[PDB]
């Protein structure tokens, strides 16, 4: 079963416009809570 | 931004009337001291000169800019308002 003769990175032929952001949205549940600077923004 | 014209003390006199010349519209004056500006190393030298010449005077203290605390790193503060939004 050692076939070193085919290209095994064909998945990206089926990627679309929102593939990257859908994965980021999917990943959202696995993240740790973010740290906070103590204010809403540098202009607060 | 150059500061080289703020090194010496100056003595000037009170401004007096200037009027328009009827012929040409030039600025006329009757004040012989209108252009006299004296330079002095120290405030004390300027006062001494004015006293012996009999001139009434006012002294204005020198205005040195105060030292500032400058930090480039402050532009990128994690939790302070000094963080710049642009460069």
């Amino acid at each position: 079963p050692f076939d070193n003769t085919t290209y095994k990175n064909l998945q990206h032929h089926d990627y679309s416009t929102y593939t990257f952001l859908d994965l980021n949205l999917d990943l959202s549940k696995f993240r740790m809570p973010q740290p906070s600077s103590g204010r809403e923004s540098p202009r607060h | 931004s150059g500061v080289n014209n703020t090194k010496k003390w100056k003595m000037e006199f009170d401004t007096r009337e200037r009027w328009e010349n009827p012929l040409m519209g030039w600025a006329s004056t009757a004040d012989p001291l209108s252009n006299l500006v004296l330079t002095f190393s120290t405030k004390e030298d300027a006062v001494a000169f004015a006293e012996k010449n009999g001139w009434s005077y006012d002294v204005e203290e020198r205005k040195v800019p105060k030292p500032k605390s400058k930090s480039y790193g402050a532009n990128f503060s994690w939790n302070k308002r000094t963080r710049v939004s642009t460069k």
